[PDB]
This record gives structure tokens, C-alpha cells and sequence, in this order.
């Protein structure tokens, strides 16, 4: 087997309508988890008033991906952003997706509502067809295949909490056996039906404070939360950035438990995180950060940190970092996985952990917290090296846990070629897209690898993008050009002067 | 390109004729109705 | 181990494939109880949830157990739990 590799990632996560949004609200220690009434009036029925949200989910560019305005006003808002966030997430690696069309690329999609079908399927007098075909959960992942043109699976999966990291390791496992080059492995929870809400209260899953107060003395529950995510697995050979390398993926469930199907279990999540450290043949002295549930619960936490406490804390001497990426944004039911992936590959490539949220002091029945074995990361913290673990566990018992290998690849010595001015060419659907790539080029005119990435990514057909532009980058002068590409092929000719 | 704005379910789309409970019961408020009974009937 | 109230708010898929599928266990002439503690996997096809439709239609009235009983990915995660599977427990709906 070859190595799997992760290429490109995007997300419209809570107040963040890209990655850097995120990230800046992550490091800055904004709460991403605001209290108006977008969705609903808040406080309808008891509900919690906190809950994250999108920006905006009434925005799609139907023309580039080739649906008329009829089918996209019946379209899942969850399908919608998912198309752009995965269209995204293969640029982000420096792949133009023409490369990806005709192979056995595969599409598993973690998916847990479709409130939007029941929306549009209420009134039988006046209800279209369309509506299958673009809410049917199954489309999450055939849309997408459809559109890309990919001959691999298709797959809608479904497991609670746990659904985008289990489509993380079907992936993983579907490369890893040589059954596809390359997948894309995505997650998407939008919140618009209240009464889902109002279940979950019901069963007692939900903090009425409305904040996920991760390994805290006060974890009353967990703040529902919405958000799109989308990453590019790849294997060595296609990809040309690489965030991290997928040492090792696994799965299980709990099995039988005499509190009840949603009582959480630890021994089973220890035997999991055990089963892959070893079979990946990685010391447990070797982590340094693992990505907890962290969904604050009062029973669950102390299951899960006490099972990673006796899975890896058994004989290392430093501490391990521990941090939830549920404290800044709340929890994206099927998207949980995913998000705290994201965070976890931007702090890596930042070079700095994003702080928890909403930690004061430590849970009286944590031992490892106040031991000291365990460390919240409740402050920008310098990574030092190591590897990385991700975990997460639903509701019904499907555990998943995944372990990275960073990538500490330096920037290249200089080299006398770098001096020669070098050309930045883009293409976008509208003249500001063109320029924000000609600024982004112009900002970091030193960095080859990136122009070359940027490059890569610009030989879109003009009726797919009828705008383009080119900036010569370090050169005595010229800035940006752009202008609109007339339609049709041009003839190319030579003239040879005497 | 995001000039278009397309439909998004509301929160009316989905479930959620005035009804009125007449109850006897000495626990209820109702209960008053036992004492208008005409013709040996309540 | 469904108590009656639990009973009510569950999806009849669920409760028939719980029987059906202590038969196909039995019918393979293997005792169910030696598969417990193992690492059998279970996946379902499902592609309705038409139950949770009609169990949270009522905000007033609804029970929290519907979530339990009736969610899509508890379809395969209450197999495992009453079988004792510790194998994966997914739920496909890739359509037809």
C-alpha cells in the first residue's frame, strides 16, 4: 500500500464564510457561536437562544455548475455549498479538476438531516419532481460525482456524530487498497427545522447555557451547529500539497452497554485509539496533540479523557495536549470530524494551536487534568512536533480516530534562478475574483511553489470562467491586467521576420 | 459569481382551530362545570 | 429490550430488522451468542425516514426517545447494540 495524503480542504463553518475566517476567529478567541434569530425566534419552544450559524445559505452560482434557476431553487442549501466547497477544496491543492475527470476519484458524503426535502415535499397539489433529484440524500454525493465526473463510490453515509469521519476513513481505506487515485470526503449540517432541536432537548443532549464548555466543571451539554467542510484525499504521487499523512484510520462501535445505546462507552474507545497506534507502528510517546470529542458532557467526558489517559498517557513523561474545537464554534452533528480537521491542519500550518474556549477549572472526575499528564490547550501554544489524533464518537456508538504525520518540509534554499521575474496568470468567473488572485500572486511574489499552484489551477475554459488576467510578478514594472475572454477557440499563428 | 439569491426553507415551512379540554376532574379548573346538572344530567 | 413507550416511538423498519435479522443469524445455524464481542460489521440501506417525519410534527407533545428509535443512523447502531458488534456500524443510502 502507498501513502495517503490530504491535498486540499474548505469549509463555510459558523461566522466564516472561507478557512481563514475560521482560523481567525479561532486564534483570536471570538465565539463563533452567536445568539440571533436568524434561523428562528429564539427561544422558541424552550430552545437554547446560542446556536452557530452560516453567513448566508441563499447564495449559489447555478450557471458554472450547470443548473437551471428551477432546479436550484429546489436544491438542498446543504448540496449547494457543498458543490463550492468542494470546488474549493481541489483547487486548494493546486489541482485543476479536468486532471480528476474520467477517473475512479470517490465521493463519501456524512450527511444526518434532510429537512429540506420535507419542506419541499408538503404540498402534493404543488410540489415538483425536481425535488428529488436535489434533496434525495443520496445526491449529496451522486451531485457531486455527476458534476466532477468521478467513476469511483458514491456513498451517502449516515452514522450520528461520526458520519465525516467515517467517510474520512472509507476514503483512507479505498486509497490505501488501491481502489481509487483520489476522493473527496465531505460533511455538511445545516439547522432549519426546529423540532430536531427541540428532540434532542427533549432526550437532554443540549446545555440550556447554549455553550459547549469542554472538560469543565459546569458541562451541562452541547450547542447545535451547522457548517460545510470538504477535503481532497489523495495519494503521493497526484498531490502537490500536502497538510498532513494519514498514518493509520479505524472505526468501531460499542456493542452492548447496560446504561443504554447512548451512554458512552471508554474501554472501547481506548481499545480503538490502542488497536491503531499499534498496528500503525507509532509510539505513544510520540503524539503530541489529539483532537477530543469534546462535547461537554457531563458522562462523556469523563469517558473519553479517561480512556485516552489510559490508552496513551501510560508511560510518556511529558504531558499530551489536549483540545475540542467544539469550544469555539459548538457541534456540527455530522461535520464534527471534519471541523476539528480543518482546525487542526490550520494550526499546523500556522504553526500555533488554537485555544479552547469556556475552560475555567477541570473536571473533579479527570484525574490526568489535574495530574497534569493531560493539558488543556487553553492558550496559543508553539507546535513542537509530533503526531496528531482525531476522534470521534456519535451517539449510537461509532467510533472513528485518525493519526497524522505533519509535514515539516522547510522552504527551499535560494537558488539563482529565483531572481528571474516569473508570470502569474488567473481566471475567475467575475473581474474581482481575478483580482483577488493577482493580489494574493503579487503578496507573496517570492514563493515559487505557490505561483506555480496558482498557475496550475488557471487553465479553466472561458465559458466556465469568461474572465482572466496575468501579472509578470517581480519584474521593473507592469501590475495586473484583466479583461473578459471573447467565446470560441482562436486560431494560433507564427510570423517569422527577416 | 453571488448576485442571485435562491430559495432556503423557512421555519413556518415545516409542522408544529382553537381546541378546548373540558374536564371534570376535581384537580381541574373545569371542575365548577358538576354543579350544572338539569334534569339528572351534568 | 424496547420498553413499551420506547416501542411506540420506533421506526417499523427498525423492529422488523431486528427480527430478521435474529433470523438470517439463526438461519446460518450459528448461535447469535457467538458473535458477541466480536468485530461483525453492520450496513443498512435506507432511504426514508418518513417516522421521524411523523413523530416530530408536534413540538409539544414529542418524546426525545423518537430521536433515538427513529434516527437514520440508528438503524445499524441498534443492531450492533443489542447483538454486541463492535464492527463498523454504517448506514448507506445511496438510492435504489
Amino acid at each position: 500500500p502507498e501513502e495517503v495524503v490530504i491535498a486540499g480542504m474548505s469549509g463555510k463553518l459558523p461566522e466564516s464564510e472561507n478557512l481563514q475566517e475560521f482560523w481567525d476567529n479561532l486564534i483570536g478567541g471570538v465565539d463563533m457561536v452567536t445568539d440571533d434569530d436568524r434561523r428562528w425566534k429564539a427561544g422558541l419552544y424552550g430552545l437554547p437562544r446560542r446556536s452557530g450559524k452560516l453567513k448566508d445559505l441563499s447564495r449559489f452560482d447555478a450557471s458554472f455548475f450547470g443548473v437551471h434557476p428551477k432546479q436550484a431553487h429546489t436544491m438542498d442549501p446543504q448540496l449547494r455549498l457543498l458543490l463550492e466547497v468542494t470546488y474549493e477544496a481541489i483547487v486548494d491543492g493546486g489541482i485543476n479538476p479536468d486532471s480528476l475527470r474520467g477517473t475512479h476519484t470517490g465521493v463519501w458524503v456524512g450527511v444526518s438531516g434532510s429537512e429540506t426535502s420535507e419542506a419541499l415535499s408538503r404540498d402534493p397539489e404543488t410540489l415538483v419532481g425536481y425535488s428529488m433529484v436535489g434533496c434525495q440524500r443520496a445526491m449529496m454525493a451522486n451531485r457531486l460525482s455527476f458534476f466532477f465526473d468521478f467513476r469511483g463510490p458514491s456513498i451517502a453515509l449516515d452514522t450520528a456524530c461520526s458520519s465525516s469521519l467515517m467517510a474520512l476513513q472509507n476514503a483512507y481505506q479505498a486509497i490505501h487498497s488501491g481502489q481509487c487515485p483520489a476522493a473527496i470526503v465531505g460533511g455538511i449540517n445545516v439547522l432549519l427545522k426546529p423540532n430536531t432541536s427541540v428532540q434532542f432537548l427533549r432526550l437532554g443532549m443540549l446545555s440550556p447555557e447554549g455553550t459547549c464548555k469542554a472538560f469543565d466543571t459546569a458541562g451541562n451539554g452541547y450547542c447545535r451547529s451547522e457548517g460545510v467542510v470538504a477535503v481532497l484525499l489523495t495519494k503521493k504521487s497526484l498531490a502537490r500539497r500536502v497538510y498532513a499523512t494519514i498514518l493509520n484510520a479505524g472505526t468501531n462501535t460499542d456493542g452492548f452497554k447496560e446504561q443504554g445505546v447512548t451512554f458512552p462507552s471508554g474501554d472501547i474507545q481506548e481499545q480503538l485509539i490502542r488497536s491503531l497506534y499499534q498496528s500503525a507502528g507509532v509510539a505513544p510517546e510520540s503524539f503530541e496533540y489529539i483532537e477530543a470529542h469534546g462535547t461537554g458532557t457531563k458522562v462523556g467526558d469523563p469517558q473519553e479523557l479517561n480512556g485516552i489517559t489510559r490508552a496513551l498517557c501510560a508511560t510518556r513523561q511529558e504531558p499530551l495536549l489536549i483540545g475540542s474545537t467544539k469550544s469555539n464554534m459548538g457541534h456540527p452533528e455530522p461535520a464534527s470530524g471534519l471541523a476539528a480537521l480543518a482546525k487542526v491542519l490550520l494550526s499546523l500550518e500556522h504553526g500555533l494551536w488554537a485555544p479552547n474556549l469556556h475552560f475555567h477549572s477541570p473536571n473533579p472526575e479527570i484525574p490526568a487534568l489535574l495530574d497534569g499528564r493531560l493539558q488543556v490547550v487553553d492558550q496559543p501554544l508553539p507546535v513542537r512536533g509530533g503526531n496528531v489524533g482525531i476522534n470521534s464518537f456519535g451517539f449510537g456508538g461509532s467510533n472513528v480516530h485518525i493519526i497524522l504525520r505533519p509535514n515539516t518540509q522547510p522552504p527551499p534554499a535560494p537558488a539563482p534562478h529565483a531572481t528571474l521575474p516569473r508570470l502569474l496568470r488567473a481566471s475567475g468567473r467575475t473581474p474581482e475574483a481575478v483580482q483577488k488572485l493577482l493580489e494574493q500572486g503579487l503578496r507573496h511574489s517570492q514563493d515559487l511553489a505557490f505561483l506555480s499552484m496558482l498557475n496550475d489551477i488557471a487553465a479553466v475554459p472561458a465559458t466556465a470562467m469568461p474572465f482572466r488576467g496575468y501579472a509578470v510578478l517581480g519584474g521593473e514594472r507592469g501590475g495586473p491586467e484583466v479583461q473578459q475572454v471573447p467565446a470560441g477557440e482562436r486560431p494560433l499563428w507564427f510570423i517569422c521576420s527577416g | 459569481d453571488h448576485s442571485l439569491a435562491w430559495d432556503v426553507p423557512a421555519a413556518e415551512d415545516f409542522p408544529n382551530a382553537a381546541i378546548y379540554n373540558i374536564d371534570t376532574s376535581s384537580e381541574s379548573p373545569d371542575h365548577y362545570l358538576v354543579d350544572h346538572t338539569l334534569d339528572g344530567r351534568v
